[PDB]
């Protein structure tokens, strides 16, 4: 296998610095142009940095120009993407990448490490019950939830009556609130055995070190 | 720059079928684009370089085609491997610039939502702050369409979606929206709706509550 | 079209004899040349762009790279 490992990539606040790598391996490194990519959060790709093999020259597109600088080092097998005065745009995944030889696609693309950057600081999550209020429809099924607010940073993985319950689940993409993140959890019974059974949602939080239960109960 | 255009955002086909993907450019490239197809968690791969030479290790089903502006990949007998992201990028020139991606999905018989209100909990409503919650859940396709009404008239203010993708188990999609409001605003009225417009039928369906 | 710069073989021939040929320079792909190239210089002194679908492309891919 040719194989590019990444690392570096983390947390960094707005103005901030930070250095990526990317170890190759499985080829003749030093005869080979060399480019960086990154994936935004929105989805898209967006080219970084390229770099000549025939050690010269660096390009870079509009939008990074002067604030990043990218290297190598034949002798390590490794390159370097050196971010400063980093952004809110910024905040992207950061693939590493092989061009060259015949036709200059990137043939070769590693896992990718992230750069999440943000001023926010860590913060367990509120987290709140979902139950129907008042109007008895009830009908012979019934769903329920929890409400997931004011976390950072994303990674929270909600759980239901420790995964008893687990089909039937909807566990929804965190969106960035007011600097923070919010998501929930749904989750469907048949009617009847709700009110009776234990039902519990499990939000575990690592991040901040938290783990916060809930039962449901009726109205 | 070059504006690489790749027009549907996502595509539904059925498992065994034959994919095309389009990919159009802002200017002539020389037929020196390629492909590129992300697995849903994974990493990316080159699938095809030039317009249609395939990168070694890639199936024979995978064939690129175009000239000029427009270019095409296509995907004879689908496979579940293949239910992922596709990017079209050009080398032809700097800067290198990729397509918007072309999400691939598996077409099922249209289901509509079964939709479900919360008011905000006692919990929260102590915390002084108040998320009016609606789920949409398993229906297709994805394309569907929500309406807050306090009191009858429409809000869109403070409202958040957020769609899930689609359901490995069953290919129906789910989505979430949270109305967030002032916890003294949302005691100034009395009828909390949430509408939902969907394929499935041609007058929305609705689920509110009230306070009382 | 506003011309950027340009590949030095856009064009090419298989057709050549090697006879004829003093020498051989290869170049990479690059982003001022997507393709790569080789360029096959004659004996009377003109140079010539030979072409990598044919099977005179097996002796780049391991030659150069």
């Amino acid at each position: 296998e040719v194989k590019l490992v990444e690392s570096g990539g983390g947390l960094v606040k707005p103005g901030g610095s930070l250095k990526l790598s990317c170890a190759a391996s499985g080829f003749a490194f030093s005869r080979y142009d060399m480019s960086w990519v990154r994936q935004t959060p929105e989805k898209r790709l967006e080219w970084v940095a390229t770099i000549t093999s025939g050690d010269n020259y660096t390009y870079y597109p509009d939008s990074v120009k002067g604030r990043f600088t990218i290297s190598r080092d034949n002798a390590r097998n490794t390159l370097y993407l050196q971010m400063s005065r980093l952004r809110s745009e910024d905040t992207a995944l950061y693939y590493c990448t092989r061009q060259g030889l015949l036709y200059y696609a990137m043939d070769y693309w590693g896992q990718g490490t992230s750069v999440n950057v943000s001023s926010a600081k860590t913060t367990p999550p509120s987290v709140y019950p979902l139950a129907p209020g008042c109007g008895d429809t009830t009908g012979s099924s019934v769903t329920l939830g929890c409400l997931v607010k004011g976390y950072f940073p994303e990674s929270v993985t909600v759980t239901w009556n420790s995964g008893s319950l687990s089909s039937s689940v909807h566990t929804f993409p965190a969106l960035l609130q007011s600097g923070l993140y919010t998501m929930s959890s749904s989750v469907t019974v048949p009617s009847s055995t709700w009110p009776s059974q234990t039902v519990t949602c499990s939000v575990a939080h690592p991040a901040s070190s938290t783990t916060v239960d809930k039962k449901l109960e009726p109205s | 720059d070059i504006q690489m255009t790749q027009i549907t955002s996502s595509l539904s086909a059925s498992l065994g079928d034959r994919v095309t993907i389009s990919c159009s450019a802002s200017q002539g490239i020389n037929n020196y684009l390629s492909w590129y197809r992300q697995k849903p968690d994974g990493t990316v791969k080159l699938l095809i370089y030039y317009t249609s030479s395939l990168h070694s290790g890639v199936p024979s089903r995978f064939s690129g085609s175009g000239s000029g502006t427009d270019y095409s990949l296509t995907i004879s007998n689908l496979e579940p491997e293949d239910i992922a992201t596709y990017f079209c990028q050009q080398f032809s020139k700097l800067p290198y610039t990729f397509g918007g991606g072309t999400k691939l999905e598996i077409k099922r018989a249209d289901a509509a939502p079964t939709v479900s209100i919360f008011p905000p909990s006692s919990e929260q409503l102590t915390s002084g702050g108040a998320s009016v919650v609606c789920f949409l859940n398993n229906f297709y396709p994805k394309d569907i369409n929500v309406k807050w009404k306090i009191d009858g008239s429409e809000r869109q203010n403070g409202v958040l979606n957020s769609w899930t993708d689609q359901d490995s188990k069953d290919s129906t999609y789910s989505m979430s929206s949270t109305l967030t409001l002032t916890k003294d605003e949302y005691e100034r009225h009395n009828s909390y709706t949430c509408e939902a417009t969907h394929k499935t039928s041609t007058s929305p369906i609705v689920k509110s509550f009230n306070r009382n | 079209e506003d011309g950027d710069l340009q590949c030095l073989c856009v064009k090419t021939t298989s057709q050549v004899r090697p006879r004829h040929i003093t020498s051989l320079e290869v170049i990479k792909a690059g982003p001022h040349c997507p393709t790569a190239q080789l360029i096959a210089t004659l004996k009377n002194g003109r140079k010539i762009c030979l072409d990598l679908q044919a099977p005179l492309y097996k002796k780049i891919i391991k030659k150069l790279l």
